[PDB]
């Protein structure tokens, strides 16, 4: 029955050669814009974050299950060991630059559900105000 | 060598423009199967680059009969439209716009929910006796754009079989009749025989056998040399349209409503064009009249511009709300191609070519025709119907009113699917026909493909383009006209050694610029040989040596065959039709000057 | 990770065969979006108030933050598990992997009651790893 | 006296698919040439190589056809403007994350069938009886301004990165804002029904606002305000 064998004879010719075909490249060509740089990176400090969280809580909570009694102090002084002064500077200043650009993030996203300041200029405006205000209190938890 | 996959349909419809998407959901809602051949994605068309309206009678802004809106069709059309088809569109004009809004298309409003409607130039009411009357019924300046994406969704709805990157090749003839087409996939490389009872052709205008035009580059004529390679006439094909307006090197256009509300042509002494050279008494006249006018200005001495071929366009006098409200998409259209702004300084000006009233030969209901050549009356083509741009109706004549384009897509674009609901019943079978059917289109395209030899086919191609843009003009007389087809002849002499350096077949598009020109050589070469017999000067077809309208000897339309490229063509004429559909309803006007 | 047979090409069928979409599963849907803008209109105000106090923070101020946190932490994680590690392409190892943010994060609440009860809470184990 | 500008453009052919892409360097002179960059990929197919396929309609930018990615961004040629230094170079690229078909052509058919999906169509149920239009008042017709006027090009949508990845289930920006389109409309009394297939895991809620889309678009527009304000009517029910 014709437009019936003429659809399988079709889709035959085409599948072998849908199967050839390439993908053109996404990541690595594309320009490097405001939009994009400063919304990746409140995903990547929220998983770096968001992992020591639950590492520190599975280490204290697979002590309570298998009885081992870990306290703070046996955990503090553990990790001020292992490492050098330099090092822990290291994990210090880095960690608190992530949280800074969070916090701001956080607050970023909250007026953009709300369906204000989501034109091209509200953008651009509010990414400078998260970029400033990273560099205030990103360094202020390093004095503290 | 190929391997040909076949198809059985009730009705098959060539292009999916404004006038084929309408044609297409008219009959698949009434129940047959319909297949919208297209060779563009359908919201790509040449119709998504109207900034204009669509004129309807509905009066809202005033009152409005719809027989003073047919006094200015046929008026303007310096009496060679045929007068049983104004009668037909003017008169279901409101119904069918009406309509149209009912499908989703969103106008612009007026002070209590109804369709705003402004002015265009050519229509007055009180039977042309009066002042300028408001019937366009127009979206801002996207209203060829409003009119694509609302027409294709509501082919969405019922059931259309889009058979989307087609290129169509030829048409199935057997015996004087025709039974379907032939069309060539271009994303897998395979030829398709597409059966059908009624052949219905909507493939737009041809624009790019000019140098400088305003159409499309894939606005070829591809609808009227696939007709014609048939052995069947096409009509009127030497009313050219040359727009009064266009960007000045590359060829973008300008709307027809900058000079609607507010627009003035500057000379190089600033003054505007109502008299003491070219014009009548009234500016905004029609673009036979305008568009003669700028041509003979800058040829007798006043020069404005850089080489002494410009015009100017004044828009610093209007209000800066107008040009954001009602027309936002020509401030952007300005800057670009030219350079330059629509709100302190005047924007370059050139006449190109807008508008072809030359196609095939169709009756009001939207049947194609064809004459007997012993009788020389007329007679109809078994299953073959036209609509659009690439159908003469002979509802424009010889000069096409403003906004008058967009209502020849949605009415007659209607009746076709009328007028096949009472003529052929769903479903029935087709008939046996030989093995190798749409043979000879096939060697065709296996002899292109394969091209070995000295002219590339964008070197034939400017040869055509530079030959049509010197001889056959807005002033043409019969000593360049002589040359004109002479030099279209010289032209296609040599296609038959063009060559081609691409021999794939998945997205060969190489072996289609080289087939969209061999269909533009058979609609170039019909122009100059029937534009050079037309002895008298109306519409847009003027001649320096017979400067009269010759009512009592030339009322009639031309008849072009041509059966290939490098073949003699030859002329017969055709008596236009003077009288309406009911003569009570409103009477046929007489010519005046 | 085991992969699924996809669709030679990305597509399957011509233009006119449409997409159908999924039923309406609102839990996953629209209750998904209030439980995010829940867990994040009530965290960034208490992260502003344990900033802003110098010693550590209460018991009750810190078990409503360190359950806050958690949910917080698992929607961005719930996020990262349906763009990734998809059904599309990996199947049954898209519940497998969203299983253990289950019986692997249940036993992270577990480590908040050693927290909020032997110690004082997880705002004094932050401030005294000395950030 | 000539100056030579150097293009790179992304090449691919079917018919030999064992060979990698790669890039294809050519010389076009800036002096007899136009000024954007469809004038000077039509200007190479002329007198050059002429095996270049790529896709071009009306040269205006009303269509929508040209949709490329040059220089990085997705824009369209017809008006994309060369830069007349002729130190330096451009590459030109097919749209991102996109099974190719030729050289320069992308496949779009994942993109028609999800347009279907939206029912881009009125659907009333009661219209008037004296035979005239439906009626809608000036301040319900600013409320289509700027979504009725996207020509369906497809730079906004392969420029999301969650389009990247989930684009066989995840609408993209570019038809989400044609169902906006619908949504608003004052004359379509049916939309319980279109606020029913975008409830569901991942049709609307795989956005993360990372806009790319706002920022891509040629003609202007905005269609990342146009799917947080889809969000924000189907929580507020
Ligand atoms: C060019 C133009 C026209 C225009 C205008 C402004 C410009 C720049 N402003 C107008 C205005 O203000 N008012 C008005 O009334 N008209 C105006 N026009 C003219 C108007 O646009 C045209 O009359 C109209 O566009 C004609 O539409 P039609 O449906 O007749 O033709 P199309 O839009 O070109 O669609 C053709 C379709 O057919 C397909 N095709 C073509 N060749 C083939 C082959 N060989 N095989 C298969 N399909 C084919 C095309 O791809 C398209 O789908
Ligand atoms: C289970 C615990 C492990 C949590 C994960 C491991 C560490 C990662 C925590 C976040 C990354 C680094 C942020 C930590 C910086 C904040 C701590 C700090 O800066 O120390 C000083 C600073 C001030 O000390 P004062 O005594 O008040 O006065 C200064 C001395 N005169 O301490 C504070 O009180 C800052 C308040 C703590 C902020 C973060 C607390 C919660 C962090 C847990 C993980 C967060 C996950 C997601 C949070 C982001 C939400 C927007
Ligand atoms: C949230 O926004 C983004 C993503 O979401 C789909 C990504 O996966 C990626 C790719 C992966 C990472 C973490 C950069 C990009 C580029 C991005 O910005
Ligand atoms: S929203 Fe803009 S970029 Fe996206 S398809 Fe529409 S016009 Fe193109
Ligand atoms: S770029 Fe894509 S991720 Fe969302 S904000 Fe725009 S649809
Ligand atoms: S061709 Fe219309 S935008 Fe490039």
């Amino acid at each position: 029955e014709m437009n019936t064998k003429a659809a399988i004879a079709e889709e035959q010719i085409l599948n072998k050669q849908r199967a050839r075909r390439p993908i053109s490249p996404h990541l690595t060509i594309y320009q490097p814009q405001l939009t994009w740089y400063l919304s990746s990176f409140h995903r990547i400090s929220l998983v770096l974050m968001g992992l020591g969280f639950y590492l520190f809580t599975i280490l204290f909570g697979v002590s309570g299950l298998l009885g081992l009694g870990l306290t703070t102090e046996k955990v503090s002084n553990w990790y001020h060991q292992k490492f050098s002064k330099i090092t822990e500077w290291s994990i210090k200043g880095s960690f608190a630059y992530l949280f800074a650009i969070h916090y701001g993030g956080a607050i970023r996203h909250l007026i953009w559900d709300t369906a204000k300041e989501l034109t091209l200029k509200g953008v651009y405006r509010t990414g400078y105000a998260l970029i400033g205000f990273t560099a205030v209190l990103g360094t202020y938890l390093l004095t503290l | 060598k190929y391997h040909i996959i076949d198809h059985e349909y009730d009705c098959v419809v060539i292009g999916a423009g404004g006038a084929g998407l309408r044609a297409a959901f008219g009959l698949a809602e009434a129940g047959y199967k319909t297949a919208c051949i297209s060779k563009l994605f359908p919201t790509r068309s040449h119709t998504v680059a109207a900034q204009g309206g669509i004129n309807a009678a509905l009066g809202n802004m005033h009152k409005d009969n719809w027989k003073w809106h047919m006094y200015d069709t046929v008026k303007g059309s310096d009496w060679l439209g045929d007068q049983d088809s104004i009668h037909y569109m003017t008169r279901e004009a409101p119904k069918s716009i009406i309509e149209l809004e009912h499908y989703g298309v969103p106008f612009s409003r007026t002070e209590n929910g109804k369709i705003y409607q402004r002015a265009f130039g050519g229509q007055t009411k009180e039977y042309g006796k009066g002042a300028q009357a408001y019937r366009t019924c127009a979206v801002a300046d996207r209203t060829g754009h409003a009119l694509l994406h609302t027409l294709y969704g509501q082919a969405l709805r019922h059931d259309t079989h889009f058979f989307i990157e087609y290129f169509a090749l030829d048409l199935l003839t057997h015996n004087g009749e025709v039974v379907g087409v032939i069309a060539y996939n271009q994303e897998d490389g395979t030829i398709h025989r597409f059966r059908a009872h009624k052949t219905i052709i909507a493939t737009g205008g041809y624009g790019r056998a000019y140098f400088s035009c305003t159409s499309a580059h894939t606005c070829t004529g591809d609808g009227n040399a696939m007709v014609s390679r048939a052995g069947f006439p096409l009509q009127d094909l030497e009313f050219v349209q040359f727009h009064p307006s266009g960007i000045y090197g590359s060829g973008c256009l300008i709307t027809e409503g900058a000079r609607g509300e507010g627009g003035f042509l500057v000379n190089s002494e600033g003054e505007r064009f109502m008299e003491r050279y070219a014009p009548t008494a009234k500016d905004l006249a029609c673009r036979d009249v305008v568009s003669r006018a700028i041509t003979m200005e800058i040829r007798e001495g006043r020069g404005v511009g850089k080489k002494k071929d410009h015009m100017y366009l004044q828009l610093s006098h209007l209000p800066p709300e107008v040009l954001k409200e009602r027309l936002p998409g020509i401030s952007e259209t300005a800057a670009i191609f030219a350079g330059v702004d629509v709100t302190k300084e005047p924007i370059p000006i050139i006449p190109t070519v807008h508008y072809n009233m030359g196609g095939i030969p169709t009756k009001w209901n939207g049947e194609a025709l064809t004459i007997d050549e012993e009788t020389g009356e007329d007679k109809v083509i078994p299953g073959l119907m036209a609509c659009g741009e690439a159908a003469c109706v002979s509802v424009h004549g010889a000069n096409r009113l403003g906004a008058n384009s967009l209502l020849d897509l949605v009415v007659f674009g209607r009746a076709v699917a009328h007028t096949v609901a009472d003529t052929l019943q769903p479903g029935l079978p087709h008939k046996p026909l030989p093995s190798d059917l749409g043979k000879e289109s096939i060697a065709n395209l296996d002899k292109l493909r394969n091209a070995n030899g000295s002219r590339s086919t964008a070197e034939i191609r400017m040869n055509m383009k530079q030959t049509m843009q010197k001889d056959v003009s807005v002033f043409r007389t019969q000593s360049s006209l002589d040359e004109g087809v002479r030099n279209i002849t010289a032209v296609e002499k040599t296609f038959d050694d063009v060559k081609t350096t691409d021999r794939s077949m998945i997205w060969n598009s190489d072996l289609v610029e080289t087939l969209e020109l061999q269909n533009l050589l058979t609609c170039a070469s019909q122009t100059a040989v029937s534009a050079a017999n037309r002895k008298e000067s109306r519409g847009a077809h003027a001649r320096e040596d017979y400067p009269n309208r010759d009512d009592e000897h030339w009322m009639k339309h031309t008849l072009s065959w041509q059966k290939d490229v490098a073949a003699p063509v030859t002329l017969k004429y055709r008596r236009v039709i003077d009288h309406t559909l009911d003569e009570k309803e409103c009477p046929s006007v007489p010519p005046t000057v | 990770l085991p992969v699924l047979p996809q669709k030679p090409g990305g597509v399957r069928g011509t233009p006119n065969d449409a997409y159908v979409p999924p039923p309406e599963n609102k839990l996953e849907g629209s209750y998904h979006w209030y439980m995010e803008k829940i867990f994040a209109l009530s965290v960034v105000p208490l992260a502003t108030t344990a900033m802003l106090t110098t010693g550590p923070l209460s018991t009750a101020a810190d078990s409503f933050f360190s359950v806050m946190l958690l949910g917080y932490c698992y929607m961005e994680f719930n996020s990262c598990i349906t763009d990734y590690i998809s059904g599309r392409v990996y199947g049954v190892w898209h519940k497998y992997a969203m299983y253990m943010l289950g019986l692997g994060s249940a036993v992270s609440l577990f480590g908040i009651y050693k927290l909020e009860t032997e110690n004082d809470g997880v705002v004094g184990l932050v401030k005294s790893l000395w950030d | 006296t000539p100056r030579l500008k150097t293009f790179k453009v992304y090449r691919w052919n079917p018919d030999e698919p064992s060979a990698k892409p790669h890039l294809q360097s050519y010389q076009v002179d800036l002096n007899d040439c136009g000024p954007m960059v469809l004038d000077a990929l039509l200007k190479i197919k002329d007198e050059q190589d002429s095996t270049l396929t790529f896709r071009r309609s009306c040269r205006e930018g009303i269509c929508g056809s040209c949709a490329m990615n040059i220089g990085g961004r997705n824009t369209l040629a017809c008006i994309c403007k060369i830069d007349q230094n002729e130190s330096k170079q451009l590459k030109i690229y097919p749209l991102p994350h996109m099974f190719i078909v030729k050289d320069l052509v992308p496949d779009l058919t994942n993109f028609y069938q999800q347009y279907k999906s939206i029912q881009p169509y009125l659907q009333r149920s009661s219209f008037p009886k004296d035979g005239t239009e439906v009626l809608q008042s000036i301040e319900d017709r600013k409320k289509l301004d700027g979504l009725y006027e996207c020509i369906l090009c497809a730079c906004c949508s392969t420029s999301c990165p969650s389009y990247w990845w989930n684009q066989e289930q995840y609408l993209g920006p570019a038809v989400l804002m044609q169902a906006y389109r619908w949504l608003i409309d004052s004359r379509d009394q049916a939309t319980k029904t279109r606020k029913a297939m975008l409830n569901n895991s991942m049709s609307l809620y795989r956005c993360h606002t990372i806009m790319n889309c706002t920022r891509t678009c040629p003609k202007g527009l905005n269609p990342g305000l146009a799917i947080a304000e889809i969000k924000k009517s189907l929580a507020f029910a």
